[PDB]
């Protein structure tokens, strides 16, 4: 405990009259948690024109991309929350639907490029142009090359979208989009998903895929099997009325 | 994507006295936020005093 | 031996939180995270723009987006993620709903999840 | 200049810091949620005549 | 000194101690849209106020909206409510041409308390004025605790040799609340004379965007503007 | 170019990483040493950390040359006096000029008061 | 006439154009060696498909449309055109007045490129449309060749594997 | 950079009276000094030993414990 008072006393006057300024602070009252406690529990009425913006289905409950004419409708009650009383410009709303299709696509691209191979060639008119491919393995080589050379002989010809028979072949043998997928992916990088961690810790949190279907399904403990792995191979009370409220109110709920 | 980046635009525009909404503050937002570029819709120097602090640091150097 | 200030104060007040015992460049460490939220932040502030203290707090709340989600924040404090209170706890009401597995005596302390979920075949 | 009574000072000044924020940290939650609360925030001030209206109460003994 | 509740709460148990007591809540049920007893308009099925309806079919407290019923005076029955059903489910419009002289079922059910509830009653404490709030943070926890000794004055403390006996003892304890199976996966001529009807609804500014809540905004507002004009004509 | 060839001509590619740093590497990232994994692949990982560092050198010299009014970029302390001779010298300026490219931030404050 | 040169024998709209001058300008805006192995000494002692494609339909013109071809090959930004260059690109607001010749003809000789590669994948973008359905290229698929050669490769962000850290750079120099 | 196992050195510039600056301490040096440099030495391989603690409620006198020279009993 000597060697605090030299460390203590090494610091010039300044310093440590600043330090000692610090019981001055009036605490921690943390009053501040109240507007956020309560976000929890002549003139043009602005608030009327607010409150639209909950009088329209979101893209996830109608099932349909955002377009123009939605995010035109969503704009202004935006504008006059942040004291904006003059609107927006008249060519605002077809730059937001550009960018939003932008990000969407940049974000399934980078999914895509770090579960898929063997796509296209660039022999002509399909395939990934200058921007970013797939792998591809040297059976799938061999035989692209092939193919591009005897086409360009003659010999071969493509089909109604434009696709060798070999990569015909590759693509037919693809599925849809799991959200297996989305987990691995997630492993790797953000995905440009920095800024939205409720997707992100939806994804994590929820059922595996393939977990709810196959709830039954076992492997045991088995020390001389190669990986230690064994695979198998009052009126109306509710007690006497319950079923018939149950079939009304399901009813009721359709 | 659009109930975010709409919200911060607002603001940002309301902050440089403004009383509408233009594509100059998405472009920024977007820019600086995301790192996207939409095409087709139309510098820092070291003041006296950093310098000054500079030149006592390599004077004391040698 | 010369060391500047601020790395004195930084390491007293690591002392007087209970640490016995500190590498030595931990301090410059820290001066220099400092540094660059500095920059990051003003640099940020200047292009919503002389720069008044409204810019510096947008920036602030832009900036808070994507990182500091942590710290030591109790009730409704955004901390461990920042996820919502009434969000996880309708979550642990979709979980805590269903029955909890039947298991016979026999396969206490044997069974294992099914082969989709297992790392068989992977040397 | 006592060193006891300024290092004793020092060390219990350090020893209660607790910094304060500028901006408070955000919380985070579905979009979903927070649509549907605020519909039936708007449907049930409308039906209580914003709270001058008392629907829930009862008359009698069932 | 309070009772406490039993480890499984059924509705025999709730409706045979409680009987004689006036229900908790009185619901009417109609083809498209249910009321409450005393209310004057009405919620359709597919309004928000759907989620009642909801609770009602698990039978649990409606915790959304448990500041509206704090409000109203609804009682509880050791956090339990009793809510009454009343089931009543069970020509050339417009045209100029009609003439014109001037030209139940009864339900009883109880919904029981559930965690959110709990919460949704701490928060709601922490912001009601009464020291200022009726419940301070800091405090939050200790009460908490209180709570809980009151509710669970009992639990199962003795220990078990083997796993067999923990078997048997996780058999005993089952709760039906938490007995259920895991959830389903997640699944996804007449054209003439709809052409016509489309055809024939061109350029209609309201009629053509169909192909109905009344709230009577509007009315009530111009009701309390007149009630505050004459309270305001009164007081001179 | 197969990767069977590749891995079969390994013996003529080993990189000048000595075996020891890839086995302390490759535990801390959790893959079992060569031992019991293949020495082959091993030796692979190691060639692409050496031909990614290679790239970050041929960079930041190109960064050096091009740059033989006049004042420093801030947020790039270091040096003492300078080195002596004409003699091409690896500085922290350099270094954060081509590791920019990689996504590194590598900025210092010059004094501290 | 770039854009004729390029396969594209249509007619495009002026917002086509427009988009194309727009990312034009701010390419240039945004824009042996000193760092070869004899610079590390300290002594010099002095020393001693779009072909193919192009083939093709030169082969298959004529007379006249090769004549026409051979004419619009010669289109410049800046060939007799210095004045009018800087001043469009803003020459004294980003720099000191008067850049060498030099400096011009190596920027008409990027300019050309820059945008006979945009017509090029553009129009493949519109064909790869166009099949998929059963003229011009229109502003949509240049701005998808846009957002194509913006990607950079996957060596610029490997130091982020495993992070959630969003990735930040400058406008990509095409 | 910074899990370097160099010392941290200091070096001190002044603005003028009472107002002094630091900076880090750095050096040029060659590539043959760096690269043909010795290496630490290794450190010996982990293991583990035994001996008894206390017998009985009795510390023993073993060259294993801690010696009696160098608060442990209640005195209230």
């Amino acid at each position: 405990e000597r060697r605090l008072k030299g460390e203590v006393m090494q610091l010039p006057a300044r310093d440590r009259r600043r330090i000692k300024e610090l019981a001055h602070n009036d605490f921690d009252p943390y009053d501040a948690l109240a507007n956020v406690l309560m976000e929890h529990a002549l003139k043009m009425n602005f608030d009327l024109e607010i409150r639209k913006r909950y009088a329209q289905p979101l893209a996830v409950e109608s099932g349909e991309f955002p377009d123009t004419s939605n995010i035109e409708s969503r704009m202004l009650p935006f504008c006059y929350e942040a004291g904006l009383s003059s609107g927006h410009a008249p060519d605002a709303a077809q730059f937001m639907s550009i960018a939003t299709e932008t990000f969407i696509k940049e974000v399934m691209s980078a999914i895509f490029s770090r579960t898929r191979s063997n796509g296209p060639g660039d022999s002509g008119s399909a395939g990934f142009g200058l921007g970013s491919g797939w792998i591809q393995t040297h059976r799938y080589r061999k035989q692209l090359a092939k193919e591009e050379e005897a086409f360009q002989r003659g010999e071969i010809s493509r089909d109604k979208m434009g696709l060798l028979p070999v990569e015909a072949k590759a693509a037919s043998e693809r599925g849809p989009l799991g959200m297996a997928d989305v987990r691995l992916a997630l492993e790797m990088g953000d995905c440009g998903l920095a800024g939205f961690p409720v997707i992100v810790k939806s994804v994590i949190y929820g059922w595996r895929e393939g977990e709810l279907e196959n709830w039954e399904d076992y492997t045991y403990v088995d020390p001389s099997r190669p990986d230690g792995i064994a695979i198998p191979s009052w009126e109306g009370a509710e007690p006497e009325t319950s079923d018939l409220l149950n079939a009304v109110l399901d009813s009721c709920l359709a | 994507f659009v109930d975010n980046v709409l919200h911060q635009a607002c603001r940002n525009a309301k902050e440089r006295g403004s009383k509408v909404l233009e594509i100059r503050d998405i472009q920024l937002v977007l820019e600086r936020v995301y790192n996207i570029r939409i095409p087709g819709y139309a510098k820092v120097q070291p003041n006296s005093n950093w310098i000054k602090k500079m030149s006592a640091v390599q004077a004391a150097k040698v | 031996s010369p060391r500047p200030r601020d790395a004195r104060t930084l390491e007293l007040l690591l002392t007087a939180q209970g640490v016995t015992s500190f590498e030595p460049r931990v301090s410059q460490l820290l001066l220099d995270f400092a540094y660059r939220h500095t920059a990051a932040v003003l640099s940020d502030a200047l292009h919503l723009s002389s720069i008044t203290a409204n810019a510096v707090a947008l920036a602030i709340s832009s900036r808070l987006g994507y990182q500091f989600r942590g710290g030591g924040g109790g009730y409704y404090g955004g901390g461990g993620g920042g996820a919502s209170k009434d969000w996880m706890l309708e979550l642990a009401r979709e979980r805590n709903k269903v029955a909890l597995p039947r298991v016979l005596p026999s396969e206490w302390g044997v069974r294992l999840p099914g082969e989709r979920f297992v790392l068989s075949g992977v040397s | 200049v006592d060193s006891d009574e300024e290092t004793a000072a020092v060390m219990s000044a350090l020893a209660n810091w607790n910094p304060q924020p500028v901006v408070p940290q955000p919380v985070f939650a579905p979009l979903k949620r927070q649509y549907q609360l605020a519909r039936l925030h708007e449907q049930l001030q409308a039906a209580t005549n914003g709270g001058r209206t008392n629907i829930f109460k009862v008359v009698g003994f069932g | 000194t309070f009772d406490a509740p039993p480890y499984v709460i059924t509705p025999e148990y709730i409706l045979k101690k409680f009987a004689g007591h006036p229900p908790s809540l009185i619901v009417h049920l109609y083809q498209n849209h249910f009321r409450f007893d005393q209310q004057e308009g009405m919620f359709q099925y597919k309004s928000p106020m759907r989620i009642f309806i909801e609770h009602l079919r698990n039978r649990t407290v409606p915790h959304e909206i448990m500041e509206y019923l704090i409000q109203g005076g609804v009682p509880f029955y050791e956090g339990c409510l009793i809510v009454q059903v009343f089931d009543h489910r069970t020509t050339v419009p417009f045209s100029i041409h009609n003439h014109n002289p001037y030209i139940p079922t009864v339900y009883t059910v109880v919904l029981m308390p559930t965690a959110q509830a709990l919460h949704t009653d701490l928060l709601l404490k922490t912001v009601t004025p009464r020291d200022h709030m009726e419940l301070d943070p800091k405090n939050i926890y200790e009460v908490e605790a209180k709570i809980l000794l009151a509710t669970y004055p009992k639990l199962d403390l003795e220990p078990t040799k083997n796993a067999e006996e923990t078997i048997a003892k996780l058999e005993k304890l089952a709760h039906p609340e938490h007995s259920h199976k895991p959830p389903e996966p997640k699944v996804r001529d007449e054209a003439l004379a709809a052409e016509q009807e489309r055809y024939m609804l061109t350029l209609d500014e309201r009629l053509s965007s169909k192909l109905w809540e009344p709230r009577f905004e509007r009315f009530k507002l111009i009701e309390n503007i007149k009630q505050e004009h004459a309270e305001k004509k009164e007081q001179e | 170019a197969s990767l069977r060839e590749f891995l079969n001509k390994m013996d003529d590619y080993a990189p000048i990483i000595p075996d020891a740093v890839t086995n302390y590497y490759m535990t801390r990232a959790g893959l079992p040493p060569p031992p019991q994994t293949d020495i082959r692949l091993a030796r692979l990982l190691a060639l692409a950390t050496q031909k990614f560092i290679a790239d970050i050198a041929a960079d930041a010299y190109q960064y050096s040359r091009i740059r033989a009014l006049g004042i420093q970029r801030p947020g790039y302390g270091g040096g003492g006096q300078g080195g002596s001779q004409n003699r091409t010298v690896l500085t922290m300026e350099d270094l954060g000029m081509a590791v920019s490219e990689f996504g590194v931030n590598v900025k210092r404050s010059e004094f501290y008061r | 006439q770039m854009m004729y040169v390029s396969g594209e024998t249509g007619e495009p709209s002026l917002e086509t154009t427009g988009i194309i001058e727009d990312i034009v300008r701010q390419q240039v805006i945004e824009i042996g060696l000193p760092w070869e192995p004899a610079s590390f000494y300290s002594v010099e002692v002095p020393e001693r498909q779009r072909l193919r494609k192009a083939d093709e339909r030169t082969k298959a013109m004529t007379k006249e449309e090769y004549v026409t071809w051979s004419e619009f090959r010669q289109a410049s930004f800046t060939y007799r055109k210095g004045k009018r260059f800087r001043e469009w690109a803003g020459f004294g607001l980003v720099t000191d007045s008067k850049p060498s010749d030099d400096i011009i003809d190596i920027l008409g000789f990027l300019t050309f490129e820059m945008v006979q590669t945009l017509t090029e994948e553009a129009l493949k973008i519109k064909e790869q449309e166009d099949l998929h359905r059963e003229t011009p290229v229109e502003p949509r698929h240049i701005q998808e060749a846009f957002r194509r050669l913006q990607q950079r490769p996957k060596k610029a962000r490997a130091m982020l594997n495993g992070t959630k850290l969003q990735q930040r750079t400058q406008l990509k120099l095409f | 950079g910074y899990e370097s196992t160099r010392p941290l050195r200091y070096g001190e510039a002044s603005l003028g009276p009472g107002q002094p600056l630091f900076y880090i301490d750095d050096e040029e040096v060659d590539f043959e000094k760096v690269i043909n440099a010795p290496l630490p030495k290794v450190p010996r391989d982990m293991t583990f030993t035994a001996h008894w603690l206390a017998v009985e409620g009795v510390q023993p006198s073993i060259p294993q414990n801690p010696t009696t020279a160098e608060d442990l009993l209640p005195k209230g």
